[PDB]
């Protein structure tokens, strides 16, 4: 499923270069999707924090997830 | 040139075949009024019923002046369009039969030469009144556009349309379908009640007078058919036969009304189009979402040990991605078929720039 | 060549198909009298009533004597067509079997073997004579062209039609449809009345003829049923059953039927497109002067100074800019569809130019 | 921009066009339950009577000022559209008549002015209040996103679609077939038959209540028209009609729905294209080897001399040789229709391709 | 691989479909025949109406037996499928309780808890066996091929067709309609006529068994509604309703039937085409030689100097070169066609001729 | 109506020449048309036999009808 | 509506030109339109004849008439 | 009815080179067609097994069977 998973990424790469912005990636789960939780929230920023700079590669986000 | 000469007498046509059906349904009309009068007032009003009964003889004298008349303006415009100078080569012979037989049906009423029933001899003369409706058509075709026109009958012989009475009911049909279909339907529940009334009369209890059959004629016309009323004599069930029989044609042809005006157009297709594009993206971009809270929920309640309560978002994280393959792949044959739709132009287009790009 | 003899053999089985169905007829029309000769008349005439029953034997033995010979000339167009020089090899299985099942069933006449009714023994072989017509559309697909030519056949080999029943029920279907949709229901009322008639009798009050059931019939056709007259038998339910069915596929098609006669073809479509482009650029015109009429009053009660009686011209110059456009753009995309009617032949043109053109 | 304000009065509208419709309901409620409690209730409920006659008017009243609010946000959003100042300049002079056959039709409650009947008077203004039902339009047409985006106006401008009540009508019925068919159906005959139990009461011997007139109405509606119980009094016949009018209508709807429902799309073709192909190729082979099988043996009973049991192999021989070409010609058109399906998008990138090639 | 396990599970899912298909037909058919043997047989046969009863209840245990098996097959399939390792992942929520109520809905037989009429509450249950009529569609479609097939699974998620019940009624109404719609409303009218006989019995003078209600329900489905016999109870009149709507929706299915199977194909459109063109060049011919003799026939007698039987001649002359015109105009729109048909192909064949030209 | 007698000679021009056979146009009336007079056919040939080669430039034969 | 006016004068530029003759600009009200009264074409043209040559550019008219 | 037996024959080149094996050969009227007989189709191999190599051109078994 990491392929479809990769596929989901996809939709929200806009600048299609492989990277995604904290920004968007807190409003993506943040204003849609099912639910949102800010500590829920703020933990999956403290987890994919190993970089911290505002954009994250999710291509080796994919592998941590699986 | 002649053919400012061949458009005049085609105005004089219009005015003859327009005043023409004007004094058949004032003779239509005074039949109805004798025929009612005769039931209502019995034999004290021998005066009016001489009086009505010869003044439809007056009006279906100018009637059968006024169709001599027309075929006189047919036959100059014959000689006007095919270049003759006699008329007795312009004259056919099955054309000078369908004289007499136009002046025979136009000339049935029942004249003044002499118990409120009509009798055996003037019931059949006096609905014989009703064979008039053929002049309706010749009158609608002839203030139609597309014969009092020599521009239009050039494209309809480049085209071999030849002026049919068929055309005119498609055109009228394909622009006004719910004014045509709903006058008809009236004066057909109208004039057959009336012709029923008229065959079932029974002056004891007055039993087959409008009260009956205008309730007889629409229960027939729609087949529903409850049966409280039946009609009880021969010319009767003839009658409640050819109601049924126009009522299945109606119905037949509202079938195919209702079937062509469900479709959409091109300019409605696009904004359809351009509906389902803002509105699939949403979805997109929803189911899209709701695979990554999962996918990374159920990878932290896999770290966080806790095996029952990760297979539950596991489940849903199956359910989620199933749903975002369904809604990209209705969402990409959607903008095929946007690509479908700006074919043919668009490579007519590129087949002119590139036969141009050769040089 | 063989090819003049395998014609040569269907003029031979279009005879044999023609005679066969003219001694068949004069077989049911024999039963019909017979059958209404025996209720109208008693055991008084049992003289004619025996002739008309032998007559019947003899003529039913003409048709089992014009079957073998119109398989006897499909042997010998099969031996003809594949090349072969033995029958035996020619025909079928199963094939002589339709030969014993089309002689039993042409030969089911009420002999003459031996109070109006016919009793149940010979009034089931009475109606057994109906059952001949399998006999009308051999002969119309033999008096077709369809099959009556080799260079007709070539071009059903190269299509596999194959010489369907089928086929020319759709081009008599599509080339003269009221006149067959026409004859086909009052062929079918007659028919099933008289059927009718005959499973219902009651020499009692005479309420089971002809005069009931021609009104029966229709009412239960259309569907209207209004019930003031029922089959009151078991065999009347059946035939009042298989008379509503086939109503309500003949209604299905005749929706079919009008539901083609309404579109326009290429030719219609051009004049009626001709038609509204001289009538949208009148209007064209006059909704433009429209515009400019008013834009002019307005300012000249604008600088009149006139507030009252300037907002009113206001109104309708917005009124008509608004009209206006909607009139211009219905008028482009009729103009839209006039580029759009011709786009693939000139495009099949271009392509022969610029082909040419790379040279 | 004014582009949010224009937005933001649409959201305005919507709720107008909502609330307007709740208290319209529940004045056609209350005046269903002040029609039959007078009924079950007679004169011993004189207090309740008045109680819910006076609330259908403080109801309507609330009403008469929800539709006021309405127009004045169209003319506000007049203003902020085509850019006006002066709201005697936006109003039009048909929309001011308007405005009063809205506000009369909309005002037509039986008052608290002043055995079981409702007498001459107020039976019809209690049944004028479901000509109300013209709210529903306008809220289902301000509900739905294709007016409520002028992202979407913008297209519907280039389209000139122009809002219309009728294009909502071709989404719903397109996208919805069974689910609005289903529920106006219904409703209908709710509708219907409680105003058909209106106009047919008869206190002695409870002969016109909902218990006959549901299933008078669906009979009607059907047309079925079985006659057990059949409307008595000049105003149920009308209704009678009106049933049966709206059945015809639905019908003719339910046929063109169920006809567009049953051909095959592009994937759905696809699909059963495949299907085929695997299939007859299975009897491509099959038929091939019953030509070869028999093609053998054939030959040995020739060359073993046993012409008896020779012929019958002969006979099968042919028969399998009819049937393999048969297979075989039926199994080359399919894959001609599969040739014919990619013809247009791949001579469009093919001609891309020779442009580029040009170079 | 496990595409060889994932067809392997395809067979023991159609095998299960089969055979609980099975079980639950003989519960109907010894439901049915208990009750017509509880009405003609009284209190005397009282152990046969425990024999039957409890044989019902060891049918039903066994069809409650061949759905459990069922889903555990479609659980087996789910985790081959998405490779999974734990039947608890694989289980969804909604699908649980889909378990139970189809466990509830097949078990709903009256048992052998404890003068011919069934009573108020098992009269019920009897009539819920017939709600398992839901394991015919689900049999259908594991029969047919288009699920049974991984090959063909991948051209379905090629097009998201997702296995849908609708596409096999689609299927086999496109190649089968005259079977299928032929074999349905007979089902429908001898099980709802079995149902509106268990609802309307009469025990006195035997008024609503079969004999009755197989003729009162194709009257109504046909929505002819003589009236003879109506229904009379509250719970006959929904059937008779529920009748009415099938045969609505049943003339609406055969209508668009019927409409499809009238137009030509494109092998038919072409022997059409054939059998015009040499049809109209010989009219074409004739009405040449019929212009070409009186042509000299006029100058001949106008030579002669007969004037009054020349007049005739130039009548004739007249007519024949308007037929003449008609039938060559008629002639050369009919070769347009036959140009227009061999358009697309032809220039996509050109393109790739022109294509490699190029170089 | 000279050019649609024109036309109606020019189905039998076969040969596309503007030249029939003498055969062919006994052949036009005598198997086909409305009727076929033997003398009035024998007639036609004396009238046009104004060269009687079995072949007849109908073009002429237009001017001599008209 | 300045554009909507000068694509209304744009109908009767048969010319392609920006000018129009002040017949055409007389019959265009004076035979069509809603109606035509003579002292108001006549004041129309008295309005308009700045230049009275016989010809109008109706750029500037559109900027005279707003 | 010799282009009809090419033409089955034809089904079964997969080849295109005119020769069939003797596997297929077997295999076509084993499998499939209406029946099999396993001393007729070893009659079959005798007959056709003038070469008996595997492998025959049907094009002279056609004239054989013919
Ligand atoms: C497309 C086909 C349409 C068919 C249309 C034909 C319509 C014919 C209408 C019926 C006309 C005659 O119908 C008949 O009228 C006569 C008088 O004329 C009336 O008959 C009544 O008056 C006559 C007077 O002569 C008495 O002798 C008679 O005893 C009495 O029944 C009846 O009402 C009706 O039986
Ligand atoms: C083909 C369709 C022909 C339909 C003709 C209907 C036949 C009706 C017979 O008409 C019948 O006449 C007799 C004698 O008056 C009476 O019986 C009834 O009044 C009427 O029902
Ligand atoms: C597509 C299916 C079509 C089904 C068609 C079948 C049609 C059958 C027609 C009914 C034939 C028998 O119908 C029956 O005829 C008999 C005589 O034969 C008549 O019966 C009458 O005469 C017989 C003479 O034997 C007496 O004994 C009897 O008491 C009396 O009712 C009735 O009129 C009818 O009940
Ligand atoms: C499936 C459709 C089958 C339709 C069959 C109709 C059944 C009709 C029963 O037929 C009935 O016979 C009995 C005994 O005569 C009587 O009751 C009536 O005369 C008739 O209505
Ligand atoms: C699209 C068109 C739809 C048409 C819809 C029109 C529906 C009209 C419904 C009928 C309304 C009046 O219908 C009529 O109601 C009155 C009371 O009002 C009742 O009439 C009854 O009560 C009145 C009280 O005044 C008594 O005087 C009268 O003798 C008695 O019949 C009847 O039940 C019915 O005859
Ligand atoms: C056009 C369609 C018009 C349909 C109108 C139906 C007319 C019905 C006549 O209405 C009739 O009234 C009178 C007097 O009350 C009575 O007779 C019956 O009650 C009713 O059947
Ligand atoms: C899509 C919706 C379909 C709706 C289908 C529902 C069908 C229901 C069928 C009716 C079932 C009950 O119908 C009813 O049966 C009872 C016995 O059970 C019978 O009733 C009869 O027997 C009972 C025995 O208890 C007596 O008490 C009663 O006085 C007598 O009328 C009647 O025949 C019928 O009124
Ligand atoms: C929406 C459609 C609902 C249709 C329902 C039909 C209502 C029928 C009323 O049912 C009626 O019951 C009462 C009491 O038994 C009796 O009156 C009749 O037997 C029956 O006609
Ligand atoms: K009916
Ligand atoms: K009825
Ligand atoms: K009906
Ligand atoms: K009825
Ligand atoms: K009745």
């Amino acid at each position: 499923s990491e392929e479809e998973i990769r596929e989901a990424f996809r939709v929200f790469d806009k600048d299609g270069n492989g990277y995604i912005s904290a920004a968007e990636l807190r409003h993506v789960m943040t204003n849609l999707g099912e639910k949102l939780t800010d500590e829920e929230v703020d933990e999956m920023i403290r987890e994919a924090d190993i970089d911290g700079d505002g954009q994250v590669n999710y291509e080796e986000f994919v592998q941590m997830m699986t | 040139g002649a053919l400012r000469r061949r458009k005049r007498l085609l105005e004089q046509e219009k005015s003859l075949a327009g005043w023409a059906l004007v004094l058949a349904g004032t003779g239509i009309g005074l039949m109805v009024l004798h025929a009612e009068m005769l039931w209502f007032g019995g034999c004290s009003w021998a005066l009016y019923l001489f009086l009505v009964k010869c003044t439809i003889s007056i009006s279906t004298f100018l009637l059968l002046c006024l169709i001599v008349a027309f075929h006189a303006k047919e036959v100059q415009l014959f000689m006007t369009d095919n270049g003759l100078r006699d008329w007795r080569v312009a004259l056919t012979g099955r054309q000078a039969a369908q004289i007499v037989l136009e002046l025979v049906v136009c000339g049935l009423h029942p004249a003044p030469v002499r118990p409120g029933f009509l009798g055996q001899g003037e019931a059949l003369l006096s609905l014989a009144m009703l064979l008039r409706l053929y002049l309706v058509p010749r009158a609608v075709l002839l203030r139609s556009g597309v014969l009092l026109n020599a521009s239009y009958r050039s494209i309809g012989a480049l085209n071999q349309v030849r002026f049919r009475h068929w055309f005119v009911a498609k055109l009228y049909m394909n622009t006004h379908p719910g004014r045509l279909l709903l006058g008809l339907t009236l004066g057909l529940w109208l004039t057959t009640a009336w012709v029923l009334s008229v065959a079932e009369r029974q002056a004891v209890n007055a039993t087959g007078h409008l009260s009956d059959t205008l309730w007889l004629i629409p229960i027939t016309f729609l087949t529903i058919g409850y049966g409280d009323v039946v009609p009880g004599t021969m010319w009767g069930k003839i009658v409640c036969l050819c109601t049924g029989v126009m009522g299945v044609c109606c119905t037949a042809l509202l079938v195919a009304v209702v079937a062509r005006k469900l479709e959409f157009n091109k300019a409605e297709k696009h904004v359809h189009n351009f509906m389902m594009d803002i509105q699939y993206t949403k979805e997109m971009k929803e189911s899209a979402a709701r695979v990554l809270q999962e996918a990374w929920m159920f990878y932290k309640h896999t770290r966080r040990k806790e095996s029952h309560a990760a297979r539950r978002h596991q489940r849903k994280l199956l359910a989620a991605i199933n749903a975002f393959r369904q809604v990209r792949l209705k969402h990409r044959k959607l903008r095929e078929q946007v690509n479908s739709m700006v074919d043919i132009s668009k490579m007519h287009m590129i087949l002119y720039d590139l036969q141009q790009n050769l040089s």
